[PDB]
């Protein structure tokens, strides 16, 4: 029980500066299912946030994906904050162009 | 290979916080196809894959009435269970099943399970000869002994057997056009300059469909996976998937390393170099 | 097609 989610932060398209994208937040792996998926914009909470219905694999894990619809800038951050039970504090992985 | 029909449920208790959350996920050959929500403004089983819609309203009817009383069968296990583990109401806890069966291009059952979960471990599950069952602690010995001198061995296997494979079967003729679907992937190469002499090489993998895929970096026709760093196959959220691959290489030898695609989608591996 | 749990609970 309590298995810790691992999360990945990507782009659908790769990234071109100024040309609508949309951003993910993959996250997977995690027990119990109650989980919290912030998508922040330079530390803030990005309003029109869409998350798929939830699933779960053959180990009983759940998995999820919040996106949202974002125009990559120069100096502009991206992240995905994730409260869950398994964790101590909440876990942030900011997004990298390149990965 | 081995097509499959199964269902994945899921009855989360809130205590407080409203009745439980429920849910049932329907897949044929891995790909959701149906989906019952107990949170919705009117809860129905709904289709999920396009191919879906050709059923009319008596499957769709059926369908929901056989959920709600599931929910309502789970909502119960949920507090039963609170008993034989002595726990208290205020805790939320977590119920999980996988049912379902799989079958040849014969169209002959191959195998067929029912599995339970509270709480992330192993409760009881249905055996391979679909007559006995396996007990993972304590107190689901007390469900074996009910359910077996109640005969859910002979009704599960009756759906197992009979049910779930006529239906597969059906699914399968239906959604056959969508489910042979393969999107090949569109791969590049990144180059990513480092601090020092070495560079790291990144071999992307786009837009393929399913997820199924494998990438590999070789120098001498030899692969390296050690020295080798790839993520998760994620997807793209339009029905795509994406996965990269990359190797850290000394400056100037960015020729010398090849990175190869296998994707069900290619008539052969893909090969890629630094262009 | 689901399976049918009947009100047979655990």
């Amino acid at each position: 029980i309590q298995k810790t989610p691992q999360i990945q932060v990507y782009s659908r398209h790769p990234p071109e500066n100024g040309k609508p994208n949309i951003l993910n937040c993959y996250v997977t792996q995690f027990h119990p299912p109650h989980i919290e998926i912030q998508m922040l914009k330079n530390g803030k909470k990005i309003p029109k946030v869409e998350m798929s219905d939830m699933s779960f694999s053959k180990d009983w894990s759940f998995y999820i994906l919040a996106h949202t619809e974002f125009t990559p800038t120069e100096t502009d951050t991206y992240a995905c904050r994730v409260k869950h039970a398994s964790m101590a504090e909440p876990k942030t992985v900011y997004w990298d162009r390149d990965m | 290979g081995p097509h499959s029909l199964r269902y994945f449920v899921t009855a989360v208790s809130r205590p407080g916080l409203g009745e439980p959350r429920y849910m049932e996920v329907g897949y044929v050959d891995d790909t959701e196809f149906v989906r019952f929500d107990s949170d919705a403004e009117n809860p129905r089983y709904e289709p999920r894959a396009r191919w879906m819609e050709q059923e009319g309203p008596e499957y769709w009817e059926r369908e929901t009435q056989k959920a709600k009383g599931n929910e309502q069968s789970f909502r119960v296990d949920l507090r039963t269970l609170l008993g034989y583990y002595n726990q208290s109401k205020g805790g939320s806890h977590t119920i999980q099943v996988i049912s379902g069966c799989e079958v040849g291009s014969d169209g002959r059952l191959l195998r067929g399970y029912q599995q339970y979960a509270y709480d992330g471990c192993d409760y009881i599950a249905l055996n391979e000869d679909l007559k006995t069952w396996t007990a993972a602690d304590m107190a689901a010995l007390i469900t074996k002994h009910k359910w077996e001198q109640a005969g859910e061995a002979e009704r599960l296997r009756a759906y197992l057997e009979g049910t779930c494979v006529e239906w597969l079967r059906r699914y399968l003729k239906n959604g056959n056009a969508t489910l042979l679907r393969t999107d090949s992937p569109k791969a590049h190469v990144t180059h990513h300059s480092r601090p020092e002499d070495k560079v790291t090489l990144r071999c992307w993998a786009l837009g393929f469909y399913p997820a199924d895929i494998t990438l590999t970096w070789q120098l001498n026709g030899e692969e390296l996976i050690q020295d080798m760093e790839l993520v998760e196959t994620r997807p793209a959220g339009d029905g795509t998937f994406q996965k990269w691959a990359s190797v850290v290489v000394p400056l100037g030898k960015e020729q010398y390393y090849t990175c190869h695609v296998y994707h069900q989608g290619l008539p052969e591996p893909l090969t890629l170099r630094w262009e | 097609v689901t399976f049918e749990k009947s009100y047979n609970t655990v």
